[PDB]
RNA sequence: GCUCGCCGGAAGACCAAGGGUUCCUGUCCAACGUUAAUCGGGGCAGGGUGAGUCGACCCCUAAGGCGAGGCCGAAAGGCGUAGUCGAUGGGAAACAGGUUAAUAUUCCUGUACUUGGUGUUACUGCGAAGGGGGGACGGAGAAGGCUAUGUUGGCCGGGCGACGGUUGUCCCGGUUUAAGCGUGUAGGCUGGUUUUCCAGGCAAAUCCGGAAAAUCAAGGCUGAGGCGUGAUGACGAGGCACUACGGUGCUGAAGCAACAAAUGCCCUGCUUCCAGGAAAAGCCUCUAAGCAUCAGGUAACAUCAAAUCGUACCCCAAACCGACACAGGUGGUCAGGUAGAGAAUACCAAGGCGCUUGAGAGAACUCGGGUGAAGGAACUAGGCAAAAUGGUGCCGUAACUUCGGGAGAAGGCACGCUGAUAUGUAGGUGAGGUCCCUCGCGGAUGGAGCUGAAAUCAGUCGAAGAUACCAGCUGGCUGCAACUGUUUAUUAAAAACACAGCACUGUGCAAACACGAAAGUGGACGUAUACGGUGUGACGCCUGCCCGGUGCCGGAAGGUUAAU
RNA sequence: AGGACCGAACCGACUAAUGUUGAAAAAUUAGCGGAUGACUUGUGGCUGGGGGUGAAAGGCCAAUCAAACCGGGAGAUAGCU
């Protein structure tokens, strides 16, 4: 059966990538949040 | 030609194509061609706007010269062609100074006629006038509403204006509505009627004809539940209320018209 | 011309192996560990220079490093540059 | 190691995606592995990925994204122009052989190709952000010509058989060779050529488009394959010498032809249809400003450069998605033999596997199967399930019908093998030879050889010849929906939804309508033979009466009636 | 020619049995429907929560849907247990 996650590294990145959260203000809210909390990993991205 | 399919198959029984052995059987003139990809009737929101509208065939765009301003040298028919874009068909046709151009095939025009535009034109079907060098009475198409701005009137197989009236400044068009219009007599129309009549004579026959012209399935109102459609709902076929649009305006005979900058130009509307 | 100094950097080390060894006996070829960032210019100027040799073509793959446990505790070991510098003639380096 | 079994349009092979060292070697067996484990995709260590030509990057664009200014919006922001990104598409070029424990179109050998920079020499109008051409495009069908590949023969090497026979019309194996270069063939397209003129291609043009003349007819473009060369090479059955017995080292025969033949190639063709089938660059050409015995262009030759990143390994799976070494899911490519219409099916090849608990026993009962006396739906809500039918050719086939259908209706007959017709026929292919020859990859003739249906007659075996696998049950009456479709991912596939058709109604274009505080955008680069909304739902015959109620449309005298 | 017919790949899911602490949080087996089209599929893109999308089942929107998920208001409130 086909289940949901069905990966592609493009999509991902384009998705949830360092760039794209850095895009918009809501995606730098994202990032500043992660920072805050002190997150190894920012982003998919790494 | 109107033509109705032998009952070979369930989906070739009603069907009644329209064949113009005239048309040119090659391929479009390449310089007049540009691409225009689909919408889905969605807009630049990413929404649907228009129902009803996805699929159906690729299609080139023809640039039509509906403008027919290149006055004073004339031109000949050299085809017919097959317009996927409109209902009409439309004619290449060669100016005498080596130039193509793609106009509306009016009826009874064919490879080899000649055409003109201008003031000083005659008045026989191809030709291009400013309505105040047209005789009151004449059949027309391609009416511009605004002068320069190009025909924007009867452009659909078969249509046509009359010039019922000019005062002046002014032309009366009866329009293919039945609606008695005013417009500038400074505004061009092209003699005669738009081709193609028998479009309307064409009969589908299947599902799938209409999905190949682009056009995606109706649900009825009534078929849907109360959340999506304010005719939704019912256990069995129920319906009990006024019949109204998916956003509640009524939609037998309510009128919708609310332009009062364009209502002096109106004469007498359809009815 | 590449500067002296920037050749002085990108060479590393020998790489020493069996294929190593079979590539410059029956090649006449030197593997050598190289800088992540030499190019294939910059690996043919320091040979010729700094083992005075005459070199005919570099070959270049990069190493990912192996992702290695240690008291289980999960670390990566860096990539690395290797060049295969095919020598000319019998140049004996 | 030897047998046995299984897959073989895969359970083989090669990839993309995804994963990321799982790859190879050595070593270890705690844990992991549904058992043991000396083994492992486990632990530990070391090794392993080699490119001008493969791919990425790169140049070019699609959908779409972002977007200087701009327009719009309490703020945040939204939209969008110029631009700039964005492949799933367009754009230069490498093949064969050999080699590692593990990479190879990357290394090596041999033999190539492409683009760019210089320099040199000769020739010479170069020059774009612009013009034109090209790139550049659908579905279906048909028929040639081909090749991959196969088969048989010939050739060469080897064999003469564990049990009757087997020196033969006998057995086994091999019989392979690329890109490139040269040649221009089946086929496809198009008349060339020269001169002059021109409201067109924003300017210009020698280009493109158009017009008028003359002249000549083959001229050009495109194109599989074959053929030659590449190749006096490489490869090669096998033999010989070692072996650290796993593997190496050394030498090397034949290497032809016929026939069959793709879904691959000619073919982005051709024919045909309507639903009418990307873009941009590379590329080719044209000129403008400009430059001018200079740059620059073209050609030849020489030389130099072609970086950087990926490259192991799995990849229908024990390595990806499914918590698992999980009967699931996962796009592309390759396509051997016999039988067969076939990529179905059966048995096999190459190749790969026996599915990580076994050993016994031979109760009930459960599961999956086989067979069944007599009966034959009596079972049951219901023939649920099972049983059955099943091929090809031919004969034959009802009501009804929208004249297509219904119809594979129904039902029936023939079917293997052997011989003869005919030591293999009809048909297909076609050598040599002969003749002509705009002389060749030519034509005609010719038929060797090869391949080869189908049928008739005669005979013959079995209970049975479509013998396995494979492979319609059929008919009668009737409800509903015209039909093909669609649907409740995971208890409903239907009479539900859709549907062509019909009708009503709105909508004159800055359309109605929809998304949106707006700007905009969709509707539509459409224009009433159009578009939106609503109901009905092929077709046939039709569709009655009621405007009191509610709603809509029209009217506007009068009554009532807001802010002011 | 065909939303033509029979039938693999491919797409689907009518019936039955099995399974129901499964081999599997929807499958397997034997049958079944479509199979040039209103077909199917790869890659990428767009539509966002009273919002989308829907040949319409209140279907689907990451094993979640008559209003997704996550965080917050938040220790909502709970005459109830
Ligand atoms: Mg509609
Ligand atoms: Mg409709
Ligand atoms: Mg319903
Ligand atoms: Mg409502
Ligand atoms: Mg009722
Ligand atoms: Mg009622
Ligand atoms: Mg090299
Ligand atoms: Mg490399
Ligand atoms: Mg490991
Ligand atoms: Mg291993
Ligand atoms: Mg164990
Ligand atoms: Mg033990
Ligand atoms: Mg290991
Ligand atoms: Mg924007
Ligand atoms: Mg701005
Ligand atoms: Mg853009
Ligand atoms: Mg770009
Ligand atoms: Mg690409
Ligand atoms: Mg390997
Ligand atoms: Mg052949
Ligand atoms: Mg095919
Ligand atoms: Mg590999
Ligand atoms: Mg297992
Ligand atoms: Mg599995
Ligand atoms: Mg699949
Ligand atoms: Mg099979
Ligand atoms: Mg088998
Ligand atoms: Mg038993
Ligand atoms: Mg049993
Ligand atoms: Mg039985
Ligand atoms: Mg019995
Ligand atoms: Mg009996
Ligand atoms: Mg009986
Ligand atoms: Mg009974
Ligand atoms: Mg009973
Ligand atoms: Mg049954
Ligand atoms: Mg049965
Ligand atoms: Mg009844
Ligand atoms: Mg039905
Ligand atoms: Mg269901
Ligand atoms: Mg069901
Ligand atoms: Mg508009
Ligand atoms: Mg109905
Ligand atoms: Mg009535
Ligand atoms: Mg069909
Ligand atoms: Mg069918
Ligand atoms: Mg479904
Ligand atoms: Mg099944
Ligand atoms: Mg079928
Ligand atoms: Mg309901
Ligand atoms: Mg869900
Ligand atoms: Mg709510
Ligand atoms: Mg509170
Ligand atoms: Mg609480």
């Amino acid at each position: 059966m086909k289940r949901t996650f069905q990966p592609s590294v493009l999509k991902r990145n384009r998705s949830h990538g360092f760039r794209a959260r850095m895009a918009t203000k809501n995606g730098r809210q994202v990032l500043a949040r992660r920072r805050a909390k002190g997150r190894a990993r920012l982003t998919v991205s790494k | 030609a109107v033509v109705k399919c032998k009952p070979t198959s369930p989906g070739r029984r009603h069907v009644v194509k329209v064949v113009n052995p005239e048309l040119h059987k090659g391929k479009p003139f390449a310089p007049l061609l540009e691409k225009n990809s689909k919408s889905g009737g969605r807009n630049n929101n990413g929404r649907i706007t228009t129902r009803h509208i996805g699929g159906g065939h690729k299609q080139a765009y023809r640039i039509v010269d509906f403008k027919r301003n290149k006055d004073g040298i004339p031109a000949v028919v050299e085809r017919l062609e097959y317009d996927p874009n409109r209902s009409a068909n439309i004619a290449l046709v060669l100016y005498k100074d080596g130039e193509r151009r793609y106009i509306l095939a009016p009826k009874g025009l064919k490879a080899g006629d000649q055409i003109q535009s201008g003031v000083d034109a005659a008045i026989k079907p191809g030709n291009t006038l400013p309505m105040r060098n047209i005789p009151v009475g004449s059949t027309v198409h391609n009416v511009e509403m605004k002068p320069g701005k190009g025909g924007q009137l009867a452009r659909s197989a078969g249509t046509y204006v009359q010039i019922v009236a000019r005062d002046g400044a002014y032309v009366t068009l009866r329009l293919r509505s039945g609606e008695m219009r005013k417009v500038e007599a400074d505004c061009r129309a092209t003699l005669g009627e738009v081709g193609n009549a028998e479009h309307m004579l064409r009969v589908l026959g299947k599902a799938g004809a209409a999905r190949w012209r682009g056009v995606r399935p109706t649900v009825r109102g009534t078929a849907m539940n109360p959340v999506d459609h304010p005719h939704g709902g019912g256990e069995g076929r129920n319906f009990g209320k006024h019949p109204v649009t998916p956003w509640g305006v009524q939609t037998k005979g309510k009128k919708t018209r609310s332009n009062k900058r364009t209502d002096k130009f109106i004469v007498r509307r359809r009815s | 011309m590449i500067r002296e100094e920037r050749l002085l950097k990108v060479l590393r080390a020998p790489h020493v192996s069996e294929k190593a060894s079979t590539a410059m006996e029956k090649s006449n070829t030197i593997v050598l560990k190289v800088a992540k960032d030499a190019t294939k210019a910059e690996i043919k100027a320091a040979v010729q220079k700094l083992f005075e040799v005459e070199v005919e073509v570099v070959n270049t793959l990069v190493v990912k490093g192996k992702v290695k446990r240690h008291g289980q505790r999960i670390g990566r070991r860096s990539d690395w540059k290797k060049a295969y510098v095919t020598l000319k003639e019998g140049q004996n380096l």
